[PDB]
């Protein structure tokens, strides 16, 4: 029993780690086999933030510029290129550490793994997910550059996000690790602004299914609705559209709680008219969008506390 | 007001 | 910018956990140095769960008795003892993953990572309190028995809690790594309910601060108010009193935000005597208690975003 | 209603 906000045991991560340091900027990498990947900002200078030609930039540069550190050894850069937003730096030596792993580009609604690194060393982990407007609600300071993202299947890691920027709101924009922007984000200092932002309806409902099969109930009521009474209701509150193939990957959660996916939905509309009036759901005073159904199953028991 | 790239300088 | 409940980087202890199996009972263990720790439940028999001398049990079993699995490799058990509610194995191989460790006791109050575990593998990793009533509100499925509790200083793990059972409230309860249980707890499923459990306030107060640090300010309010008034209001919200050690741990976080203590008190006083209406803190509508003051400078900028 | 430790059978 119990339901927290858990993200995937970062060992597997953490030993591919770096620290990445070009003139008087350093910022982190992410060292698999003979390559360390890390943003290009690395290289830009500090007048040239609000538009550095990288192309030019790289140019400008040769391979003892860089200055990558695994702990306490020194690795030796052979090569460098861009690739999109990310500079790739063939170093001599493979990371002994190389985990299995994969580059993939995650969507919306989905939840990764970030560990938060500064000078190439870890400083923590928490979960989180991408937001509709492809920004990421985190926790980074400066030096956290380069910090990545990830899942975890079967001891393979799935890296989805490499950090790269802070903005004006204080939520954060990075690439995927060939260099490209989630979003319509760009990595130099200009005044670009996260568009508005929905919640992830499949997912407050998954988080529904967890608190039932953990022995919150009170939010239950004996009505059900139509997919699009339901989604009529959902568009007025920020809350994205719910579809069939919602539907269907909330199946396995509806069926270990004997509650119909659309019998849950009357009761996401209730507290969305009516509020929690002093109650709570999971710890929760509010309805929680970044658990994935996924997520839910994963952390939760099999069996429904019934 | 404007975008922080998170360098460490 | 940011706030996250973030846990420390798990590597360092994904690399001591190993199964532990005796009889049908299998478990989780703790391998530092030549001993692997777990809980003594792994020798109690299904129908001994009522009531089981444990020390007549382990008299019963020999070395070979005790299957241990470090991944793929077995671990010979070459010596056993008991040490409380812990089981100490002796095994014929140090682990050369072993950290730089202690066994260190926690307070009520305080954070620490847990690393979710099931069959020796690690499965997830969160940060919660120990809460005034000796329970964590952990996330545990059956076989997690033997999971680990943490907190890593300079690259040393000061391990807090090993995970021994699930109370009826579905909370939890475990030992220190010497084996004492945290709370009036046992090891043997009896109706050991926790006690009535009250709101961590220094934490409170230390996440107002984070909040502040973040940008925060709308429950800030002009008014100041003495220690004394403050835990009358304190006590009758079932909130933990305030002392003056907890004004003066808050001393840093004042001063970067430039808000006395005893101003930000006034503050959670009208929070409680008033609830939010419609607002939020940092992503949440309650007042969060997990955060200690010292996990807010770790986390937050040393410079306050005024 | 009974406390459970959380071994594996």
């Amino acid at each position: 029993s119990g339901f927290r906000k858990m993200a995937f045991p970062s060992g597997k991560v953490e030993g591919c780690m770096v620290q990445v340091t070009c003139g008087t900027t350093t910022l982190n990498g992410l060292w698999l086999d003979d390559v360390v990947y890390c943003p290009r900002a690395v290289i830009c200078t500090s007048e040239d933030m609000l538009n550095p030609n990288y192309e030019d930039l790289l140019i400008r540069k040769s391979n003892h510029n860089f200055l990558v550190q695994a702990g306490n050894v020194q690795l030796r850069v052979i090569g460098h290129s861009m690739q999109n937003c990310v500079l790739k730096l063939k170093v001599d030596t493979a990371n002994p550490k190389t985990p299995k792993y994969k580059f993939v580009r995650i969507q919306p609604g989905q939840t990764f793994s970030v560990l938060a690194c500064y000078n190439g060393s870890p400083s923590g982990v928490y979960q989180c997910a991408m937001r509709p407007n492809f920004t990421i609600k985190g926790s980074f300071l400066n030096g956290s550059c380069g910090s990545v993202g990830f899942n975890i299947d079967y001891d393979c890691v799935s890296f989805c996000y490499m950090h790269h920027m802070e903005l004006p709101t204080g939520v954060h924009a990075g690439t995927d690790l060939e260099g490209n922007f989630y979003g319509p984000f760009v990595d130099r200092q200009t005044a670009q602004a996260a568009g508005t932002d929905t919640t992830i309806t499949v997912n407050v409902l998954a988080w529904l299914y967890a608190a039932v099969i953990n022995g919150d109930r009170w939010f239950l009521n004996r009505f059900t609705t139509t997919l699009n009474d339901f989604n009529l209701v959902a568009m007025k509150y920020n809350y994205e559209p719910l579809t069939q193939d919602h539907v269907d990957i909330l199946g396995p959660l509806s069926a270990q709680t004997g509650i119909a996916v659309l019998d849950m939905c009357a009761s996401l509309k209730e507290l969305l008219q009516n509020g929690m009036n002093g109650r709570t759901i999971l710890g929760s005073a509010l309805l929680e969008d970044e658990f994935t159904p996924f997520d839910v199953v994963r952390q939760c028991s099999g069996v429904t506390f019934q | 007001l404007l975008s922080q790239l998170q360098g460490q300088s």
